[PDB]
């Protein structure tokens, strides 16, 4: 089981964002017991917000909490730099366990955002001949750095044998990823087409191989 | 100065049996309740268990009962999670998080729970850095690598993106050059992937211009010292 969450939220630097938490009647609408927790890359996760609207010592004013039936919310009022990070809030359940969503990554725009260059490569005739088959899909110079990967065999979609990367910094800061669709070479050429489709900021880039 | 330190970390065979520690510190240890909270590679943050002050009340996920044991040993001021037959997909980060404790408070008057005890404050307070356990049962392993060569299809307009393709390895040290460190600029070693096998997987691309495919050679020279291979491909475009 997990709390939903927004994938990714951004803004410029002095703007206000708000993180969405969506819970049931046996945790986030059973109690008011949400907090929420930031995770900077390399560090420990620390408690922004506990018991809806409240701030331990030493949290800036900016980071405000609120709840409306089963949905909580984050406010980040006056986004900072340093505010970057993955967001997570977390509830008591009726059964006193503790249930996370899923996470949001909040993006403090330093650059103007780019959609992905999506690069696909079929199965090479080596790996064929190895009695493998990989199809490549290479994702890069996208900003933020979230993107939804899918998988289609001819238009079915395709989720056994997908293993996607989780998007990194490209030297050039904007991030790419990859995500790999591993067949055997009989699977491959059962059928028409594959395609990766890849999502970014509501916008969609499709690219399709055939076995020719 | 409170602080939560994580060990017992590291590779281990599926199967087999893990018992993770964490040390507090800064804080007296025997009055807070305490979880364990784990993060799988590249996923969110995930409860896996909570032991009460006196380790007498113990709650388990569903995903984790009956996988996972916690503990604490209130006199040495530490923590365990205990592992039986340990699974590829247990692979992750896990975080020891004090759960947020103390009096409560009514017309300015401290109460306390029978026997001095803590009232739960339902918030995680102190978190620790994490120590990660990596569940696979393979054994050093050299690369296998493809070439993910340039076609139109890899062609945008002046340049061209061409790749190999860093196959089934172990353990995770895999280093990607192009034409012996002279071609430097437009290339991309992308994070290794964690496979069902046991077994890692890598992709590294460069943009070159579409002039040169043709007359210029590109190779990528993989780096594997744990295995002591070396291997180098020449990308060349296809037909
Ligand atoms: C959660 O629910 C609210 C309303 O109840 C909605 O407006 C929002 O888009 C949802 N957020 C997620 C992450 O699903």
């Amino acid at each position: 089981s997990a709390l939903t969450q927004p994938a990714s939220v951004s803004g410029s630097p002095g703007q206000t964002i708000t993180i969405s938490c969506n819970g049931t009647s046996s945790d986030v609408g059973g109690f008011d017991s949400v907090s929420w927790y930031q995770q900077s890359p390399g560090k420990a996760p620390k408690v922004m917000v506990f018991d809806v609207s409240h701030r331990p010592s030493g949290i800036s004013n900016r980071f405000s909490g609120s709840k409306s039936g089963n949905t909580a919310s984050l406010t980040i009022s006056g986004l900072h730099i340093e505010d970057e990070g993955d967001y997570f809030c977390s509830s008591l359940t009726d059964r006193s366990h503790r249930i996370f969503g899923g996470g949001t990554k909040v993006t403090v725009l330093g650059q103007p955002k780019a959609a992905p260059s999506v690069t696909l490569f079929p199965p090479s005739s080596e790996e064929l001949q190895a009695n493998k088959a990989t199809l490549v899909c290479l994702i890069s110079d996208f900003y933020p750095g979230a993107v939804t990967v899918a998988w289609k065999a001819d238009s079915s979609p395709v989720k056994a044998g997908v293993e996607t990367t989780t998007p990194s910094k490209q030297s050039n800061n904007k991030y790419a990823a990859s995500s790999y669709l591993s067949l055997t070479p009989e699977q491959w050429k059962s059928h028409k087409s594959y395609s990766c489709q890849v999502t970014h900021e509501g916008s969609t880039v499709e690219k399709t191989v055939a076995p020719t | 100065q409170e602080q939560l330190v994580e060990s017992g970390g590291g590779v281990v065979q599926p199967g087999g049996s893990l018992r993770l520690s964490c040390l507090a510190s800064g804080f007296t240890f025997h009055k807070y309740g305490m979880h364990w909270v784990r993060q799988a590679p590249g996923k969110g943050l995930e409860w896996v268990a909570l032991i009460s002050d006196d380790g007498m009340r113990k709650y388990h996920s569903d995903s984790m009962w009956g996988r996972v044991t916690i503990s604490r040993d209130n006199s040495k001021n530490t923590l365990y999670l205990q592992f039986s037959s340990l699974k590829v997909e247990d692979t992750a980060m896990f975080f020891c998080a004090r759960e947020a404790g103390g009096p409560i408070w009514h017309d300015d008057v401290k109460y306390y729970d029978f026997n001095d005890g803590y009232y739960n404050y339902h918030y995680m307070d102190v978190w620790g850095k994490g120590t990660t356990v990596t569940v696979s049962s393979a054994s050093t392993k050299g690369p296998s690598v493809f070439p993910l060569a340039p076609s139109s299809k890899s062609t945008s307009g002046g340049t061209a993106a061409l790749g190999c393709l860093v196959k089934d390895y172990f353990p995770e040290p895999v280093t990607v050059s192009w034409n012996s460190g002279a071609l430097t600029s437009g290339v991309h070693t992308f994070p290794a992937v964690l496979q069902s096998s046991g077994l890692y997987s890598l992709s590294s691309v460069v943009t070159v211009p579409s002039s040169s495919l043709g007359t210029q050679t590109y190779i990528c020279n993989v780096n594997h010292k744990p295995s002591n291979t070396k291997v180098d491909k020449r990308v060349e475009p296809k037909s």
